[PDB]
């Protein structure tokens, strides 16, 4: 017995590219904070959003890096 | 003793190498073994297998010739192989 | 005939019958190879000549993606007068104890 | 992979694979028969070795594929089968009988017996009784003893087949030489005249059809 | 556990040519691979999945398995063609 | 039988001769199963037969 | 780089390419014919094999180019959607039919069919009555059946051409021997008198152009 | 991944629960003392795990790269 | 924002073997030259080298370039490698 | 000190074929490895073992020894195969 | 050494630096003998053909 | 066994009883958390423990890296 | 060793001795500071030795291959 | 004996000729063991004979 093939959403991703909500919200929260740098209710929000943006951006970079090393290692295996 | 299998493989290949010197000349003389017939990658693979099939000593103990000058020995064995090739 | 293509499509934002209207306005609909599924749901099967299948699959996927920019959930405001009681919470300072009615 | 040593062994095997094909598969035989044919027609460089080895490897694929597939599914099989060292060593050993049966079916009984006895006399000492299993069930002989017997058996039979094919061309050559001497043209090299007669003879026979048919039918009923 | 399928019966070898078994093997591998790559990419974008310690511990395993699978296939195919070169060129 | 029959690659090597009456196939099938050494199953859509 | 298992498959194919050319293309035939020309003229070392093979390789490209072009545009240029094992398998297979048809045009049916049955291995030793020499077809044999039947057909064709090429030069030197025996000069070998005659005969025939042209014309 | 044929989550719920209790009354010293311990153990667990999973990846990669 | 596209670029019929080379060579040398230039002027511009959303793009561009040139080199080497073996042998 | 056992006179009046010597070596190694991997994973899962300094200091040694052993077996095997290639390869 | 002292000294850096010399040198010696025998046989074949 | 366990053990046979003393002092303190005489002793023992465990672990790390280098230069 | 067979002190001894002394009192700064530099010098020595042995063997392997 | 018998490969190389009773097998088996140089064990399910 063998696991199922799955089925491929060929078109969706490449044109799902577009302006992310996350950067938009980070810049909006910063612009709200800069108007009143001493409000705790705004500081608490911005700490959380900036943190999430940090994690997301790192995870993405490390992933692109891993996927392209595999391809460079294949070509270098055959030449 | 951990490295004993590694050394035991090297004793094997040293014995096969010294057997090739005596078996290959026969393959040169006989009319169904010469390179007019049997050539390319099979040739060495088969000669080595035969030499291991006939070597007289247990393959897993150190070869006795490590202390001797290699050239006089190799020439000696090749001469013996040429004599056997003629008689066969 | 041996070239027939078939595919399963799943849509999140658009109903099957909504997509049908698009095909009809386009003048692309073809009653020999109609879509098969539940008008009320978002999943269907389609099969036919290559060109028709490819066009259908692409069009539907783009319709669904673009409808991620539309919004349904407009809020409304109700104003409701209370006829039998005060809206605000009350506090009764008993000489011995303060008590609250929310 | 679920285990690291299972991986190391697989990479070692995949590194020694070509010599196993070169010395323990019918390729050793097909390769010889085609060179014999080229010698017979008196040609030197055509067809090229790369062309003859190409067809020899393709034809060997039809014959060896079933047991390689069998071993593959046997070692992939996902059902629970072993627990401990004795069961694992027996499971691995049991997986090779599909190929021991092949080597044994085509090796010459006399050679197999020689290489077996000569190993017993290495390990246990020459005074151990010489078996003379003249009526025999050869008790699952070791593959290092079994493999060179196969190699020399295939060389024997390929030479044997190659011999038969010469005899028509030998006739052609001796005839041509006799008629030229009957005319006294002692200075004429026969080979110039006899080469085309050989070519047209072989083409009229359709040699490659007959030969490639029979070579395969020898391996399957 | 959300949606799963398995293929129970494999077709008899008695009716399928030698090159069909290859096409059929290749296709299945190429699809399971494109599907895994896509799955990982989608896990990296759902903000719930990318920021929860529970889910990251899964993504790390998924990416390590993908890497080992492709390195394995790319090594054994190179050994496979190297055998053919050794026999024919030699 | 009114069912498509799928026969294993191994079992398809066996041969038979004679004059046969398919009056009650389920019973005849059970009969020959033991004589010839076959095994069989029925999932509701087709009959699978093995060695 | 698209799907990387498709990348592995491409690099593998690219590595095996010279053996496929050496065993499944009309290079097989042109290479042999030109060498036989040299033997029939009796020359031992000139022209070089480097030259003869270079020519044969060039000429064969003209014949094969129409097929590689079509395969390229079919696979690589066209973007297509496919989603499952069966759809992909069929898509890939359909691309090869342009080459498959060439092999089946130049291969011999009963041998191809024998190899097919040999690799099914079914019920084997099927008799000549299992065949009836049919004529017109929509069969699609395996390529692993078609390659060796092709090789073994091309070789036989080459030998046949080599039969005719020898004849005129065989006449040319038996005449020379007979004239030398009409004189007394039986001590002298023909070869040093015979060779220049063969060279003029061949240039007067312009054999190289007739050969190259006629070899091409078979595949048009 | 299984070796073919070979014979042979609570801490997450516990941390979630303690968080939900604490969030209701952030000033209770007993709820604070409890949450401090649950969170410290969960942190150590996740770190030890991910380091081990990397060490095994890197051994498999070194093996392949030795024969590649 | 100033952008242009050349549309009527290529002929799809069967054509002589000599010119498929020239057209492939020229189109490739052009693509790589412009790609490399855009990479370098993305690094020299201070507004692009310091924005985390822009750097993530430059990373992809660099990697794609690396892979494309690696592959054109590999396949060309195996191409001439075939010819030299068929001829020497 | 728990469950010790040793074989005696292993080669004194019987000798194995190389065919078997390799097979016994492979089996005895592969099972020890798989058991060590399970032991490590279990020592990581148990909440009482990943939170006590005394038990962590024991687990660091286990991971170090596993990593060194598998690296040494892999290197020696590769080097020994190389010699047989240099012998057979024409 | 067969069941005397102990096995598995994969781990002490002083003996592990002595094993490196032997493991290398024996591999080189065995590699050299393989070439010398081929040379010798090739010299005999060269003379006998010529 | 192994040499890296030999190095690890060379600490544990060095600090004879600390492993016990720490837990014993903890039990006493837990019995009367407000006795300065107890507190003062626990501070010392706990510090001596923290240092012992850090020195041990970093040394084992270093000898592991020496061996992992040599086994690579075997190639 | 106590042994010579007829026919100073090295870093290997000095490290073993300084470790042995330290382990008796892991919290003395004089002993710690005396041990850091011995463990460092031993690490450097034991790397440099192996790297140069490796260079001499690759030289001899290249010679044998060049005369193949 | 009423029990299956398993003979090791090495022990299977010896040859015997004559005329035997097998009346009391357990006794006979012991006697023959010391003449031929065999050793044997019995687990309760099968008799194992080795050199
Ligand atoms: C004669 C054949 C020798 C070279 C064979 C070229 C095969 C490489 C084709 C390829 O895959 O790369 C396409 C490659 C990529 O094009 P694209 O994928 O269509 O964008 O195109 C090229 O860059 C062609 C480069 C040709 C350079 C070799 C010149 C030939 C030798 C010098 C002439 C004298
Ligand atoms: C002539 C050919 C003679 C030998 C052919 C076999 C080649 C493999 C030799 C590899 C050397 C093993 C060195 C291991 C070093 C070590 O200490 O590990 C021990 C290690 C543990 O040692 P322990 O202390 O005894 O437990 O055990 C192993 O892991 C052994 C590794 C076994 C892997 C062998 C895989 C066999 C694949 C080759 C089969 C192909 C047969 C074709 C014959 C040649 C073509 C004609
Ligand atoms: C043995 C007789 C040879 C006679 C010459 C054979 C033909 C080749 C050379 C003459 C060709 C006729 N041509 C073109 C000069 O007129």
């Amino acid at each position: 017995a063998t696991p199922w093939s799955g089925y491929l959403d060929d078109v969706s991703a490449k044109f799902d590219t577009g302006v992310d909500n996350l950067q938009t919200q980070v810049t909006e929260a910063l612009d709200k904070l800069a108007a009143k740098p001493s409000d705790p209710a705004l500081l608490a929000a911005y700490q959380s959003k900036l943190s999430e943006y940090n994690l997301y951006r790192n995870a993405q970079s490390n992933t692109v890096k891993v996927f392209k090393d595999i391809d460079a290692a294949i070509i270098q295996n055959f030449r | 003793m951990f490295y004993a299998l590694y050394f035991e493989i090297h004793h094997l290949v040293a014995s096969a190498a010294l057997g090739f010197a005596r078996v290959a000349p026969i393959f040169f003389f006989l009319p169904f073994l010469n390179s007019g017939v049997l050539s390319g990658a099979p040739r060495n693979a088969i000669i080595i297998l035969v030499a291991l099939g006939v070597w007289p000593h247990a393959l897993n103990e150190a070869p006795p010739f490590l202390s001797v000058a290699m050239i006089p020995l190799v020439l000696q064995e090749a001469a013996v192989g040429v004599m056997l090739g003629c008689l066969l | 005939a041996s070239e027939m293509r078939n595919a399963v499509v799943s849509l999140r934002n658009v109903s099957l019958n909504e997509f049908n209207n698009f095909l009809k306005r386009s003048g692309l609909y073809n009653k020999n190879y109609p879509l098969r599924g539940d008008n009320r749901k978002g999943t269907f099967y389609v099969s036919g000549p290559p060109v028709y299948v490819d066009m259908v699959v692409n069009a539907a996927t783009m319709m669904d993606k673009q409808n991620d920019g539309i919004e349904l959930g407009r809020q409304k405001i109700g104003v409701m007068r209370l006829n039998n009681t005060f809206v605000g919470d009350r506090t009764y300072n008993l000489r011995d104890q303060k008590m609250v009615i929310p | 992979m679920g285990n690291d040593i299972s991986l190391i062994a697989l990479l070692a095997f995949s590194t020694l694979l070509p010599f196993i094909i070169a010395s323990g598969t019918c390729f050793v035989k097909f390769s010889i028969v085609f060179v014999m044919v080229r010698n017979a027609l008196g040609l030197q460089q055509i067809p090229s070795n790369m062309t003859l080895n190409g067809v020899a490897l393709l034809l060997s694929m039809f014959v060896m594929w079933p047991i390689m597939h069998d071993a593959y599914v046997y070692f992939e099989d996902e059902d629970v089968t072993f627990n401990d060292i004795s069961s694992l060593s027996k499971h691995v050993d049991e997986g090779l009988d599909g190929y021991r049966d092949y080597l044994i079916k085509y090796s010459d009984r006399e050679l197999v017996q020689f290489f077996e006895n000569a190993q017993l006399k290495r390990q246990y000492g020459e005074e151990t009784e010489t078996v003379k299993r003249d009526k025999d069930e050869i008790e699952k002989p070791s593959i290092f003893a079994l493999l060179p017997a196969y190699a020399l058996s295939e060389i024997k039979s390929a030479f044997k087949i190659g011999f038969y094919l010469y005899l028509p061309f030998v006739v052609v050559d001796l005839v041509v030489s006799s008629v030229l001497l009957a005319l006294g043209m002692m200075m004429m090299s026969p080979v110039t005249i006899s080469t085309p007669i050989k070519l047209v003879l072989f083409v009229a026979l359709d040699g490659w059809t007959l030969l490639s048919k029979g070579l395969i039918l020898q391996y399957m009923d | 556990v959300i949606g799963q399928a398995v293929n129970i019966r494999s077709m008899e070898t008695d009716i399928v040519s030698l090159d069909d078994r290859l096409l059929q093997a290749f296709s299945g591998s190429a699809i399971a691979t494109a599907v895994d790559k896509q799955t990982i990419t989608n896990r990296i974008e759902d903000p719930n999945l990318v920021t929860d310690p529970k889910e990251l511990a899964i993504s790390q395993e998924m990416i390590s398995d993908y890497n080992l699978y492709v390195s394995m296939v790319s090594t054994l195919t190179r050994k496979g063609v190297g055998a053919v070169e050794t026999l024919l060129r030699s | 039988l009114k069912e498509p029959v799928i026969v294993s690659k191994m079992a398809a090597r066996k041969k038979i001769t004679g004059n046969f009456e398919f009056h009650d196939p389920n019973a005849l099938l059970e009969k020959l199963s033991l004589q010839l050494g076959l095994i069989w199953y029925f999932d509701g859509q087709a009959i699978y037969i093995y060695d």
